[PDB]
DNA sequence: GGGCTACATGACGGCGAATACCCTCCCAGGCC
């Protein structure tokens, strides 16, 4: 109860990238502020939060899927496996572990999941936190390698304006094959 | 200017457009941005506030 | 001889910035 430590996973569907996942361990030896949630606050407010909770937490995780890999099982087995690859990442073993959401997977320590655990779970959200900034730095990283599409505004998510670059210029070896738009766009839809 | 060329969100577009008219405007005039920090306070003449 | 301490609550519209809400598609595996 005292080694507790909750991941959470972030870019779970959007279009292009693979999905990215964190689990950050943290007690009460040291002081933790402003770490309610990740989704109502604003970007710079997550920029001191990835850098705070990086050198409050005694330990930091990390675990993305693949294109080919996450479109070879959906993002229903990916985004497990990308978790369980990131709680077998973490330096220190946890007694407990965290899942947003009802589900959990095959692990040998005793895990459980905790709906919208993002509100109530200071672990669940820095965990969010640093797995969302590492998304953003990567779509960063696309939108300089690729400018034409605008990954570093939308974060590749199904916008009207990804709908219609994708539309326009086509999908590259990052995009997620398997979902509808993109099929369209090479024509493997049926 | 550099980022507004890249954005693409109407309302960061605007707010982006109305903060490059004000810096443009700071540029363009002999105004600082410190002159608005009063360090030393006018007074009116005393005939035009008088007893 | 001489200076100092410097509460209402009974107002309606509109417009524009500040946020809080419903668009926007796109995933699945048990219920119809």
């Amino acid at each position: 109860t005292q080694l507790v430590a909750g991941v959470d996973a972030v870019g779970r569907g959007p279009l292009v990238g693979a999905v990215v996942t964190a689990a950050v361990i943290l007690d009460p030896a040291r002081p933790i502020a402003g770490l309610n949630d990740s989704k109502k606050l604003s970007e710079k407010r997550r920029l001191a939060l990835y850098e705070e909770i990086k050198e409050k937490a005694l330990s930091w995780s990390l675990g993305r899927a693949e294109p080919h890999e996450i479109d070879e099982l959906n993002i229903l087995h990916a985004t497990m496996l990308a978790m369980q690859r990131a709680v077998a990442g973490l330096h220190i073993a946890p007694e407990y572990v965290l899942i947003d959401g009802n589900r959990c997977p095959k692990l040998p320590m005793p895990a459980m999941a905790v709906v919208k655990g993002d509100s109530r779970v200071p672990e669940i959200s820095a965990a969010s936190i640093l797995a969302k900034v590492t998304r953003d730095a990567e779509m960063a990283a696309l939108d300089i390698v690729f400018p034409q599409y605008g990954f570093a505004q939308h974060k590749g998510y199904p916008t009207a304006f990804h709908l219609e670059k994708l539309a326009e210029h086509g999908a590259t070896e990052h995009h997620r094959r398997s979902f509808g738009p993109v099929k369209r766009a090479l024509g493997l839809a049926s | 200017r550099e980022e507004l060329n890249e954005t693409n969100s109407e309302t960061k577009r605007k707010k982006l457009t109305k903060r490059i008219k004000l810096l443009e405007a700071f540029v363009q005039s002999g105004n600082k941005p410190e002159w608005m920090i009063l360090t030393v306070l006018p007074v009116l003449p005393p005939d035009l506030r008088p007893l």
